[PDB]
């Protein structure tokens, strides 16, 4: 164990389905639903209904076997040992609570969150309808660990994370009221075309939808243990260098970039604070191809 | 940044074998650039 | 020159310009046209560059402390608490940089009929590329997207700081 191997690649542990939109009414949202078609295309809500519904899902796998490819067995044994130590220390409860709080506060609505008058999200685990969420009463920076249903979901997702069950399926639906004949904001696509440089929205299964990458990026916005956090006081999405495009400052440029933490954790075997353990386990949850040159 | 009302114009035209080096252009007025361009287009073409 | 401060919350998911041009600006414009309009607008984060980036902090100024108290910025804004933060601290500021509007040339076919109804010369194509001159600078400053409240349309208000420490403010707040 002197350096990272030639090949090292980790598959993700949190798969997200693509989203799709629907139109309905708040008083009859439990009965009927109408498709939200795409009309420089720009989608808009119809002139009769006044509620927008978004449905998607998450598949979760345990972290231990989530490693896809590696080149050295000693590195794999060291990684497994460190993961076992982290499991025996806390049990993945903090990251689980942060993820379920990011679900609860509905950070996946993005621009559609602003201007809404009521939001209500429903999460169902193994055909069991959990109590509803009032997502309006949730600050974007708080990470409260006191809601009973939040803890109930958090224990299950943490148990799925560590070693308890081979898989978990989560299904999320949400109704947001924005008014009548308003405008919604779906995702977009690349524009490599040399003509018609206008926006091309995301058409999923004929209706309007949002990319899975956007939902995942909204969900994994839980990093608060970055340096100079007390001077900014806002969570950032989890990334290797900690770069945040919202401001333009890399919060983990050199000393807290994931490569050096994992090198000090594995090769030097030095102990680390619990914040660094949280960041490393979150990065391993996200996955990547943290590989190395021949040296 | 580029001054307002001033553009980069190469003294030696690039279409007639000009060089893309520092010593090849001088900034000129928004009108004198057009005058030099029209005179060069009239002389050559 | 008592000043009230508002801070745009970062790392939310919406650009600060959209929050400025969506809820804050119409509210302050309505409050200004309701009141004497003497309150001024300040941006204590302005940084001109190749592109005129705006900043993240909103400041409002008044001669009278009780005028800013009656403006009740704490009142309303109960739906943007997750995007902007108001503070109940008002004090006279040592520096108060005012901003001036740089409204200019509109378009070719827009100005065509209103230039032909007085300037009957019908100059046509030549020298009208001079408009491509002026916008070349003016499309480098900070601006705000605003919908025309009266004449059912929308336009951009371009602004830049100015050294005049006193004067008469507009309906929006600019000098």
């Amino acid at each position: 164990l002197k350096s990272r191997p030639e090949n090292l690649s980790f598959a993700r542990c949190l798969n997200t389905t693509e989203a799709k939109f629907w139109q309905t009414d708040f008083l009859k949202r439990h009965t009927f639903k109408l498709p939200l078609l795409i009309t420089s295309q720009s989608c808009t809500l119809s002139t009769e209904c006044d509620t927008l519904r978004i449905d998607f899902g998450i598949k979760v796998l345990p972290v231990k076997e989530s490693m896809y490819s590696c080149s050295d067995y000693n590195y794999r044994t060291a990684i497994y040992q460190k993961i076992d130590e982290y499991i025996a220390e806390d049990g993945f409860l903090t990251l689980a609570k942060r993820y379920v709080n990011n679900i609860a506060n509905a950070r996946f609505l993005w621009r559609n969150r602003k201007g809404a008058e009521i939001i209500e999200t429903i999460v169902t685990i193994e055909d069991k309808e959990y109590p509803s969420f009032n997502s309006k009463s949730f600050n974007l920076d708080t990470f409260v660990e006191d809601n009973a249903t939040i803890n109930e979901i958090a224990q299950q997702i943490a148990d799925t994370f560590a070693g308890k069950r081979e898989y978990l399926n989560i299904y999320v639906t949400c109704f947001v009221k924005i008014g009548c004949a308003m405008e919604v904001y779906p995702s977009q696509e690349m524009t490599f075309d040399d003509d018609d440089k206008g926006k091309k929205l995301f058409k999923f299964e004929g209706s309007a939808g949002m990319h899975s990458q956007k939902i995942n990026n909204a969900l994994r916005t839980i990093d608060t243990w970055y340096p100079d956090y007390t001077t900014y006081e806002f969570p950032i999405p989890v990334e290797n260098y900690g770069a945040a495009r919202s401001i333009g400052i890399p919060f983990r440029p050199d000393t807290k970039s994931f490569y050096k933490l994992i090198d000090r954790m594995i090769l030097k075997n030095e102990d680390l604070p619990i914040e660094d353990k949280h960041y490393v386990m979150a990065i391993l949850i996200r996955g990547g191809m943290f590989s190395k040159k021949q040296e | 940044n580029i001054p307002v009302g001033y553009e980069v114009h190469h003294i030696v035209p690039l279409s007639q074998g000009g060089a893309d080096s520092i010593k090849n252009m001088i900034m000129l007025s928004i009108e004198h650039h057009e005058r030099v361009t029209e005179a060069h287009a009239s002389y050559f073409k | 020159m008592f000043s009230q401060i508002l801070i745009i919350k970062p790392g939310t998911g919406i650009s600060p310009n959209i929050i400025i041009s969506e809820d804050i600006f119409p509210v302050l414009h309505s409050l200004f046209v309701e009141h004497d309009k003497k309150f001024g607008i300040t941006f204590p984060a302005y940084s001109f560059d190749k592109k005129g980036h705006l900043g993240n902090i909103i400041e409002v100024l008044s001669e009278d402390k009780e005028a800013l108290a009656s403006l009740c910025l704490e009142e309303h804004l109960a739906e943007v608490t997750d995007y902007v933060k108001v503070k109940k601290e008002i004090t006279f500021t040592d520096d108060y940089v005012l901003f001036k509007r740089i409204r200019e040339e509109n378009q070719y076919e827009t100005t065509a009929r209103r230039m032909r109804k007085r300037g009957h010369t019908e100059l046509g194509r030549p020298l009208e590329m001079h408009i491509k001159k002026k916008n070349q600078q003016i499309f480098c400053h900070a601006y705000i997207k605003v919908k025309s409240a009266s004449t059912g349309q929308s336009y951009n208000i371009f602004l830049a700081p100015t050294d005049i420490k006193h004067g008469s403010f507009s309906a929006y707040g600019l000098l």
